[PDB]
């Protein structure tokens, strides 16, 4: 079909457009994170060896959130309107996510571990709820 | 059952054609001390006490004995190892000198004339300053006049240096098992009659190859494996006279060989911690080193042969052996390594006879070396370190490599002789029932089976 | 296809005393090996599993041992109804494949 | 009580054709695989065939493929062999083995065994 | 138990039998992917890292068709007749994986494109439906 | 929020403690198991590449027993009294993980092989009860 209908596709394509634009091409960023004794030959080795590291490492912590085998997964937590009290419309139509990024760059770490924490309360519940029948 | 939908299936048993890189694996037993081998199974991983094989019905493959790629691999894997067994050992730098020979007659008989040189010569000691006069026995194919006591020199000083091989290490062949990584396999053909090319309608799978021993020789397969059934003929193109025809026997046939003379080493300090080790005296008479076969033996082995030769030639054809034709000693001798020593034996007494289409024993005279050329390189020379006492050795000899001449018309004469040279040919006689493929487990296919939203 | 051997042909015990019978293996078969008994004219029967392992409802005079190409059976004591043949069978590599069969005789 | 019986020997010329029926009773027949093995006079036990426990596989040995066939029937609790094209080194005694579990290749029960003879 | 009751199992043992049959091991051989200065110095490195790579790309894929953690997994694309007009009985029962890899050479990559659009829209979907709520 | 209020927590930490409070601190160790020519050329490449592999080995098992995804994972797999025959009481209230592993450390195989063919099953049934409808 003629899916979307986009002017074109590629890698990085959409870094300029607003975060709503962006969010339908999560697939093409995706796939291309994996593969697309002389001087050159721990070049080429050590390169391998850290872009599987890398992927791994960013697998890891879908895992434990939760939302492993997803591109797009919904949570638990509310949001803190501290963090920023932007609306709903100005950030998913007037922002990129270049521009996102640095605006909560500081609190990042603060989100991750309520992401881990209602994770972990969630499976012991459902561990309690199955016990119980 | 019109409404089909596309299902995933993971784990699927196909594969496709590969080139991979395989790994060795030594057996336990080799690890008992014996670290002093050419081939270092030190590195090598070792095996499986009982290896695994799967049969794999209902499978038809097809192989091509002669574009495998696991011969190359095996050259390469060969050539290192013996690379790399040479570099902590002495070089012969200091040997290019000019030479001071004379005959060796004292005691010997009638065909080992001029095939001696007694030769003395100035050396470097362990201090820089001062010299020592020396001798040694040199065989005569070594040495050459450069223009009584003539004077000689070393056959390789206007080409390279040797080096000298470290007397301690052997040159044993061990048997040696190539794997595949994971995600990779090795199919097997277990056909009695295959003829290494076409499909094989018996396969399984394994993750290892037997015991190959690295065997070097020239115009005859020894220490190999036998055919089960009958006598194998095996060519790329057996109407073409450029290709060679490999055979593989039904039996073995046992050769006999030795030195029959109680040599004597010497050692000599030419430096820091570097010793030479040259030849003394011989301790006793001196004679001619040989090879025996049973004449018995050789002529059944040779019918059964020709037999399966009119096959490709018809059955009113006349067949006939004759020796090499010419070239270099390496190519028209049997060269074989018999403990030690490197022997050169002539093989002209074994092709001669002609068959129509309706106890004793057989000496070969051989001859030895001291400066080696292997795989047919240049610039790069080995120096044997002599061994003492009298040498004495058994094998079997397990195949053949010939060659045909290309005759006008058909004469109903086929002369064929023996031919080495290349040593891919003799690990191709070993690895003639393998290939590497690749597994693929992803497949699709229609189902009535629909996701639930 | 791995070869069974299986040794001495024939052996001659009164009863009693012990008995000892060995099946060789070509290669290593780690410890799939199992052994049969065949009176004459009766349904064989199975008498060890897994080489270590005795076969349910067997008497318990029967044992063997061994892994990898060596393996013996051993019978603490020779009845007068242990006259038999009996066998060794690997199921390491398919085909499976049986040894020749050792003779008992009184 | 577990137990199979073997039936159908007779006598039977070169390159005939001859049924074996193998009855099988006390226990869920479908839920094992069997085997077919033979003895041949003055020699050991030789493996011939095999199937699955739904008959969705056969095996076969090199020595007879082409001309053996094996089946079977659930619901009457019996194992057949057909053999086509006799020769007369298929001279032995034939046994129909079961097997046990889907790790524990050895056999657990044997049979009687039947006589099958080839002669002119 | 006795399982299936098979004569035997091991890697690759089905690949002569009909898709129906060699559908009932296929952890046989999924389990066997992973493992199952000198001359040999790099020969063992090279290789592990090789394998660790196609697994992974293999992996990969799965995950992006929502087939993550499975070995059949059912999907909503319908089947093109342009692909193989061939029964539902002779294919399952008269045919093998070998063979019928052949066939589908061909087409490969467009049903590859068709399932990664799918779970796309199923995603997008999924999420409008937590949205609403 | 003050969490499960805990004394402190590290790797390792909760080993002495019974395996009910052992058993709410999993992630602690979970996420410190990827990465928590000259001499120290090879030593650095061997170990990350050690590491990896047997991180994915660990993860393909429970892959195939249908526990992607998740720290705690119900079977469908009933517990056999030869295996230990202790109260559930003595069990998560009286022992540590480390005795524990000693006690069972026999029959581990056996309850491998049997969660995976009970995966098998439910995934043929699931497929099964899909194409009825
Ligand atoms: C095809 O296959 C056949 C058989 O596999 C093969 O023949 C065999 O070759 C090997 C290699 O030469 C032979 O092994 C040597 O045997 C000699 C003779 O000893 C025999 O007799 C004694 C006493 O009865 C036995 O104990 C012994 O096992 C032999 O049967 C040995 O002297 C050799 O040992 C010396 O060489 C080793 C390797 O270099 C050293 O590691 C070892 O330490 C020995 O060297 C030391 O002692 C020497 C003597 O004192 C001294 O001179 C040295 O400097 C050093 O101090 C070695 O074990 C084997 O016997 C052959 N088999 C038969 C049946 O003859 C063929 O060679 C093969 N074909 C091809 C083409 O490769
Ligand atoms: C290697 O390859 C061989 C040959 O390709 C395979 O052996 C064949 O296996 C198939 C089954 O997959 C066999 O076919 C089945 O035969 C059964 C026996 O009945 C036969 O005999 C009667 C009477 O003579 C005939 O009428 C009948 O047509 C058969 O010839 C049948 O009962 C089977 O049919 C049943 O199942 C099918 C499919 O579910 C249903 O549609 C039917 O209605 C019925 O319920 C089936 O036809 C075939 O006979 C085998 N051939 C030989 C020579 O043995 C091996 O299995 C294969 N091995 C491996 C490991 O892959
Ligand atoms: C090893 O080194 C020695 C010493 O350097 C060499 O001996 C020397 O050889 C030369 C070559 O002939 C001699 O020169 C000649 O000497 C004779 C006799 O004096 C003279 O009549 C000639 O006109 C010429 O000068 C030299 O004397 C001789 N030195 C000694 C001390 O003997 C020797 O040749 C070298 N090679 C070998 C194999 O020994
Ligand atoms: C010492 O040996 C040499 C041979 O190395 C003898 O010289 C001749 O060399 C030619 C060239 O190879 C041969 O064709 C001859 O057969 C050799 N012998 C003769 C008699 O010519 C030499 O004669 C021998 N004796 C001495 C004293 O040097
Ligand atoms: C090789 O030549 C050397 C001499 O260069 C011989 O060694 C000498 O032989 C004489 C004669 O018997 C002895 O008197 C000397 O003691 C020996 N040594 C030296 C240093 O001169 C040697 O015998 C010759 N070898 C052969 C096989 O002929
Ligand atoms: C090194 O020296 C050898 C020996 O002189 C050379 O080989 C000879 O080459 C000539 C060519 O005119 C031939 O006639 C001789 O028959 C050769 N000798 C032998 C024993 O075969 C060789 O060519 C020289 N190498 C170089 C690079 O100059
Ligand atoms: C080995 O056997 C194969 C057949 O299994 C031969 O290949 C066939 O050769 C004939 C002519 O002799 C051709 O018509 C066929 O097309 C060939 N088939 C294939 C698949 O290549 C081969 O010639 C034999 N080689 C030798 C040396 O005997
Ligand atoms: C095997 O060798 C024969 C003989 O060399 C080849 O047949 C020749 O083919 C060329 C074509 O390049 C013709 O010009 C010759 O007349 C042919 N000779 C004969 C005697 O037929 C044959 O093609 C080779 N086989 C293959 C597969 O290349
Ligand atoms: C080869 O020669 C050596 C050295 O002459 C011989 O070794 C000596 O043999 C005698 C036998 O009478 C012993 O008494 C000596 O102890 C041995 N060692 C020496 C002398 O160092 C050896 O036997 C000879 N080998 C043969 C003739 O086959
Ligand atoms: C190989 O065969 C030759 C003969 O063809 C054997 O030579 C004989 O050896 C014995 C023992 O030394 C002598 O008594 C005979 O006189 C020799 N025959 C002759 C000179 O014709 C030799 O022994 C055999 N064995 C080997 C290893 O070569
Ligand atoms: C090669 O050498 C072997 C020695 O191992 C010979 O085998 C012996 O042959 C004699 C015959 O005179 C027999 O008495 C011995 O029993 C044989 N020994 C063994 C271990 O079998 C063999 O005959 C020789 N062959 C040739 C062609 O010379
Ligand atoms: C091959 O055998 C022949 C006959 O036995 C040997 O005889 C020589 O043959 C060449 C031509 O082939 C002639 O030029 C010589 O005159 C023949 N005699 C001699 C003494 O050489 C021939 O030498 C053998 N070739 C090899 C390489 O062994
Ligand atoms: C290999 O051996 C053969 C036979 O011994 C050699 O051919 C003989 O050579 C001698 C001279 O050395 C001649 O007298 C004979 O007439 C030759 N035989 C025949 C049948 O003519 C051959 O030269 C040897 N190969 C070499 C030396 O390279
Ligand atoms: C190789 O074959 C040749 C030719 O048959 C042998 O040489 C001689 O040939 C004549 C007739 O051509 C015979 O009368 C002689 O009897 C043959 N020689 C002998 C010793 O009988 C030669 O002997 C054979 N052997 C080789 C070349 O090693
Ligand atoms: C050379 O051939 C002989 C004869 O086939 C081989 O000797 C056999 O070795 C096997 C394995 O050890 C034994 O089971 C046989 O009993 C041996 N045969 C005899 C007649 O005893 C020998 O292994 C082969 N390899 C060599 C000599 O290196
Ligand atoms: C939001 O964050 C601020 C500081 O960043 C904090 O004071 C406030 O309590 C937070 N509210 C939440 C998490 O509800
Ligand atoms: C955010 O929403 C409020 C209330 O609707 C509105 O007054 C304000 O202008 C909005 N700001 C934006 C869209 O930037
Ligand atoms: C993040 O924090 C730093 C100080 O740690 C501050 O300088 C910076 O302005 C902050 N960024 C935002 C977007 O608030
Ligand atoms: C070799 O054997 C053949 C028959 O096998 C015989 O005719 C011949 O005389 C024998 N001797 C020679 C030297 O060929
Ligand atoms: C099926 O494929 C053919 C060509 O391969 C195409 O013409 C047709 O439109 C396709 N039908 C579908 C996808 O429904
Ligand atoms: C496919 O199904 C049709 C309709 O039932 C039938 O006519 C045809 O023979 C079948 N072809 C097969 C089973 O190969
Ligand atoms: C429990 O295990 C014992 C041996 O460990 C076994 O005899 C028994 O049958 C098993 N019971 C089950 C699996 O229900
Ligand atoms: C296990 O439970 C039984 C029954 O309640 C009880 O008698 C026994 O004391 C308990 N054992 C423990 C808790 O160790
Ligand atoms: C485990 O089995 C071994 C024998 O293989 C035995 O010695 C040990 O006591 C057993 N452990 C337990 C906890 O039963």
């Amino acid at each position: 079909a003629v899916g979307i209908g986009a002017v074109f596709l590629g890698f990085l394509g959409a870094a300029g457009s607003t975060m709503g634009a962006a969010s339908m091409t999560l697939t093409v960023q995706a796939r291309n994170l994996l593969s697309g004794l002389t001087v050159w030959g721990i070049k080429q080795l050590q390169a391998r060896v850290l872009a599987v590291e890398r992927y791994l490492r960013d697998q890891q912590l879908l895992g434990i959130w939760g939302c492993s085998g997803k591109l797009i997964c919904c949570t638990n937590v509310p949001w803190n309107s501290s963090w920023s009290n932007r609306n709903l419309s100005e950030i998913w139509d007037n922002m990129t996510w270049l521009q996102w990024d640095k605006e909560i760059s500081n609190y990042t770490q603060i989100i991750y571990g309520l992401l881990e924490e209602s994770q972990n309360q969630q499976e012991k519940n459902e561990q309690d709820l199955l016990a119980l029948d | 059952a019109e409404n089909l939908w596309v299902t995933v299936y993971y784990g699927v048993p196909v594969w496709k054609d590969a080139e991979t890189t395989l790994f060795c694996a030594s057996d336990a037993k080799a690890y008992e001390t014996e670290k002093h081998n050419v081939w270092a199974t030190h590195a090598c991983v070792p095996t499986d006490p009982n290896p695994q094989e799967i049969h794999l019905e209902n499978v038809t493959e097809e192989f091509n004995m002669w574009k495998n790629n696991m011969v190359e691999q095996m050259h390469t894997d060969i050539i290192s190892l013996w690379d790399q067994s040479l570099k902590p050992c002495v070089k012969l730098t200091p040997l290019c000198v000019t030479l001071q020979c004379t005959n060796v007659t004292n005691n010997i008989t009638d065909d080992m004339r001029g095939e001696l040189k007694n030769c003395s010569f100035n050396m470097t000691t362990e201090l820089r300053d001062k010299k020592q006069k020396v001798y040694s026995l040199f065989y005569r194919l070594d040495v050459v006049q450069i223009n009584s006591n003539k004077e000689y020199r070393l056959i390789n000083c206007n080409t390279s240096a040797c080096t000298q091989a470290c007397p301690k290490v052997s040159f044993e062949p061990i048997p040696i098992h190539y794997c595949a990584p994971a995600g990779f396999a090795i199919l097997k053909c277990k056909d009695k009659k295959f003829n290494g090319t076409g499909p094989c309608p018996s396969v399984s799978t394994v993750q290892c190859t037997h015991g190959i021993k690295p065997v070097v020789s020239t115009q005859l397969l020894l220490n190999g494996s036998l055919a089960e059934e009958e006598v194998m003929i095996r060519s790329e193109n057996i109407t073409n006279n450029a290709k060679n025809i490999l055979v593989q026997f039904n039996t073995p046939v046992q050769i006999n060989c030795t030195r029959p003379n109680n040599n004597t080493r010497k050692s000599i300090r030419i430096g820091p911690g570097q010793a030479f080790y040259a030849t003394g005296d011989i301790i006793g008479d001196i004679r001619q080193a040989h090879c025996n076969v049973s004449k018995a033996t050789w002529n059944e082995t040779l019918g059964k042969v020709v037999k399966q030769l009119r096959k490709h030639f018809g059955n009113n054809t006349i067949i006939r052996f004759a020796n090499s034709s010419g070239g270099d000693l390496e190519v028209t001798t049997h060269s074989f390594n018999c403990g030690g020593e490197f022997f050169y034996c002539n093989t002209s007494g074994l092709f001669n006879s002609t068959w129509i289409s309706n106890n004793d024993s057989i000496t070969l005279p051989c001859r030895i070396k001291q400066i080696i050329n292997m795989w047919q390189r240049i610039g790069q020379c080995m120096y044997a370190p002599p061994i003492q006492g009298v040498i004495r050795c058994v094998s079997n000899i397990t195949g053949l490599i010939l060659t045909r001449d290309g005759g006008s018309t058909n004469s109903t004469t086929e002369t064929f002789r023996p031919g080495g040279g290349d040593m891919r040919d003799n690990w191709r006689s070993e690895l003639y029932k393998y290939k590497v493929v690749k597994i693929e487990p992803l497949g699709v296919a229609p189902t009535r089976c629909k996701r639930r939203v | 296809e791995i070869v069974m051997t299986q040794s001495p042909a024939t052996l001659s015990v009164s009863p009693g005393e012990r008995a000892t019978l060995s099946c060789r293996a070509s290669q290593g078969v780690s410890s799939n090996l199992a052994w049969y008994q065949q009176k004459p004219g009766q349904a064989p029967r199975l008498l060890i599993h897994g080489a270590s392992t005795r076969a349910t409802g067997s008497p318990a005079r029967f044992s063997g041992s061994g892994s990898g190409t060596e393996f013996t059976l051993t019978i603490s004591s020779l009845q007068s109804e242990d006259f038999a043949v009996y066998s060794c069978q690997q199921y390491h590599n398919w085909p499976w494949t049986f040894g020749q069969g050792t003779k008992v005789e009184i | 009580e577990v137990q199979l019986v073997e039936s159908g020997e007779g006598l039977v010329q070169p390159g005939g054709s001859l049924r074996l029926s193998c009855a099988a009773s006390g226990f869920t027949f479908s839920s094992h695989a069997m085997h077919w093995v033979r003895q041949a006079p003055g020699k050991g036990l030789e493996y011939v065939s095999a199937i699955s426990s739904e008959g969705g596989s056969t095996y076969y040995a090199d020595s007879v493929r082409g001309r053996f066939i094996i089946s079977r029937d659930n619901s009457k609790n019996t194992l057949y062999l057909q053999m086509g094209s006799l020769r007369a080194e298929d001279m032995a005694v034939y046994y129909c083995a079961r097997v046990t579990g889907d790790y524990n290749w050895y056999f657990d029960l044997w049979g009687r065994g039947t006589l099958v003879t080839v002669s002119s």
